[PDB]
């Protein structure tokens, strides 16, 4: 029936089997593992088929996102205009924590470029837009020296896998914005303007690079899919939970004392997590104050809650936050957290793209007010008044950068109220 | 069903010799009507909705003291406003100002989107924003 | 050539990006002249140019 706890997943049920770079990235040792097995046999059953078994499984975006894969890539199955369609996959991984695409793009580049292809088949796409975060250069250069390998062994390219489908990869370097990972400023981005989001609709479905219909994707969310379409949905829907299914290559940092990222089964609670892979906080489970979850987007959660919840997307909005991607940073009694959260918002002010008045305006007014506040300088009344441009700041934003820096401090404010009281309370008394 | 002793009075009213106004200035000044169009520096739009019409602008000197701006025509600055153009011409006719008339101009509705900032082969594809 | 080549015709200012790195990649500074000569190369207007190099991270004006 149901699975009574989660956690403990099995080796060889990890999909990311060079996850630490154990085993040879090139093709080799990606047809050793079974990278590159039966894709004849998946283009040939069908777009239709794709889909299905992707909703089979049924995927949450792993990007962060949420939204099952099913329906987003069911958008691309309508008969061509005449446009070409495209597959975009995005790498930025600028997130505070964002660690898990790098490591997979630069230890197992072979199953992502089977997720492209298999993908777009899926998709209806003539090509996929690989595009890699700049500050990753050696990781490009070897997934395209993959690429390459692929191309003269003829698994991508003209008859992909003698399928007759003209599938190809285009690996595109980005000179450094966390908000080109979002998926319209990512589009805006490899179009060679600027990287500022665009509004939707028209969503990234119809128009989307250079006008063409387009789908946005997670480095791990496609490279996930060509094993699961071999494997079966069954094997994502086995893991996990329902809704949040599968796995999800999770990352642990901060004041832990093996800061490592590793892959484990889905909807796990955190307190196994923690401490059996990062070898538990660093002074203990007592020592733990807070952790942030996947992305500093979402808001902190106290200690009181971590230990119970699992990882879920589900259980961490129940949790008043959010999934992510699975970026587990955890921060101990030592830590000021109203300075961690300082530094996070300042470098929140760092990546706004400034288009939109919301995140422009209201980030940097954010950065400069709780600077403030963590010095000392404020009298009671401002958190109020913080709490409300946290407010304002939500939903009137072109893109989720205004959202993903508004929660923070939403967090901070909810769950440490006090501490900035005394804080501010120490500051008065001091000057005199 | 308004019993008050009622009389068929075809021709238009002529209240000219009634309202005082002197003979020259009631029959030289020339009004016109019109709806004021918007000032362009602003996208306020709720200005030209109203009919006022405005007498022919006269002598302007400047008096020897400060070079102030003296006038003569008392109706000069005198604007009314009417809902209506077929009121504001009533009363134009009705009081005997020679009057001229202007259509109310309205904006064309355009068809605008914002697919339109990009696109695969049309010329409408923006370059920045 | 090569950058040129992996984009669609028509949609050839969307190459801006990596040129441009290119640029850096053989002076890694970039001069002013390096943006119009990147402009020139790419058929773009060179406002369009500065806009990419002043808005992204790295792309060394000084
Ligand atoms: C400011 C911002 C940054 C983002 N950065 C990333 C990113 O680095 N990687 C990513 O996969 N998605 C990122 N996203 C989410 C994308 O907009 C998009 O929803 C996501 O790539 C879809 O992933 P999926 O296909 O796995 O669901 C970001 C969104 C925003 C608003
Ligand atoms: S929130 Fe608005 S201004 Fe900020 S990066 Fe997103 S689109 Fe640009």
């Amino acid at each position: 029936p149901k699975k009574t706890s989660f956690g403990s997943l099995k080796d060889e049920d990890r999909i990311f089997t060079n996850l630490y770079g154990r085993h040879d990235w090139r093709l080799k040792g990606a047809q050793s593992r079974g990278d590159w097995y039966k894709t004849k046999e998946i283009l040939l059953k069908g777009p239709d088929w794709i889909l299905g078994e992707v909703k089979t499984s049924g995927l949450r975006g792993r990007g962060g996102a949420g939204f099952p894969t099913g329906l987003k890539w069911s958008f691309m199955n309508k008969p061509s205009d005449g446009r070409p369609k495209y597959l975009v996959v995005n790498a930025d991984e600028g997130e505070p924590g964002t660690c898990k695409d790098r490591e997979i793009i630069r230890h197992d580049p072979h199953k992502l470029v089977e997720g492209c292809l298999v993908g777009g088949r899926a998709m209806g796409a003539r090509a996929a837009y690989i595009y890699i975060r700049g500050e990753f250069y050696n990781e490009a250069s070897n997934l395209q020296v993959a690429i390459r390998e692929a191309y003269e062994a003829g698994l991508i390219g003209k008859n992909a896998c003698g399928s007759g489908y003209d599938f190809d990869v285009f690996v595109v370097r980005g000179a450094g914005a966390y908000i080109c990972g979002e998926e319209t400023a990512l589009i805006e981005s490899i179009e060679g303007k600027q990287g500022k989001p665009r509004l939707k609709p028209p969503f990234p479905a119809d128009v989307g690079v250079f006008g063409c219909p387009t789908t946005v994707a997670n480095v791990e969310t496609v490279a996930v899919s060509p094993t699961i379409c071999r494997r079966g949905g069954a094997w994502f829907a086995s893991f996990g939970r329902e809704r949040n299914s599968g796995t999800k290559l999770f990352n642990i940092s901060g004041h832990v004392n093996h800061p490592c990222t590793v892959e484990e089964e889905m909807s796990v609670p955190l307190k196994e997590l923690i401490e059996k892979h990062a070898g538990g906080v660093i002074g203990g489970w007592d020592n733990l104050l807070a952790v942030i979850p996947g992305g500093s987007s979402t808001p902190l959660i106290p200690k009181s809650v971590c230990e119970t919840v699992l990882m879920d997307f589900d259980a961490l909005v129940q949790a008043q936050t959010g999934l992510g991607t699975a970026a587990v940073i955890v921060m101990d009694r030592s830590t000021d957290i109203v300075k961690a959260i300082a530094r996070l918002i300042e470098f929140y002010k760092h990546e706004s793209c400034g288009q939109c008045t919301p995140c422009r305006e209201g980030v940097d007014w954010m950065n400069k007010v709780m600077a403030r506040f963590v010095k000392g300088d404020a009298r009671p009344a401002e958190i109020d008044s913080l709490w409300e441009i946290s407010k304002q700041i939500e939903g009137h934003t072109i893109c989720a950068l205004g959202d993903g820096a508004a929660w923070p401090v939403q967090g901070l404010i909810r769950h440490f109220r006090p501490e900035l009281e005394e804080r501010m309370q120490q500051f008065a008394l001091q000057h005199q | 069903t308004q019993d008050t002793q009622l009389i068929a009075v075809d021709e238009k009213l002529d209240i000219t010799t009634l309202t005082g106004v002197p003979e020259e200035h009631i029959k030289t000044r020339k009004v016109r009507i019109f709806v004021p169009a918007r000032n362009n520096m602003q996208s306020g739009v709720n200005n030209t909705k109203k009919w006022k019409m405005e007498f022919d602008t006269r002598e302007r000197w400047e008096n020897p003291l400060m070079g102030w701006s003296s006038t003569a025509d008392p109706l000069s600055n005198l604007v009314l406003t009417f809902s209506t153009k077929e009121d504001a011409v009533a009363f134009a006719e009705k009081n005997g100002w020679s009057f001229d008339v202007e259509e109310r101009k309205v904006p064309k509705p355009k068809s605008k989107s914002y697919g339109a900032n990009f696109s695969w082969n049309k010329r409408t594809r923006v370059s920045t924003k | 050539e090569a950058i040129v080549k992996n984009y669609p015709e028509g949609h050839k200012a969307a190459a801006v990006l990596p040129v441009l790195d290119l640029a850096q990649r053989q002076n890694g500074w970039l001069p002013i002249s390096a943006m119009n000569k990147v402009a020139e190369i790419l058929q773009v207007p060179p406002m369009r140019v500065y806009e990419v190099a002043t808005f992204y991270t790295m792309y060394n004006r000084k």
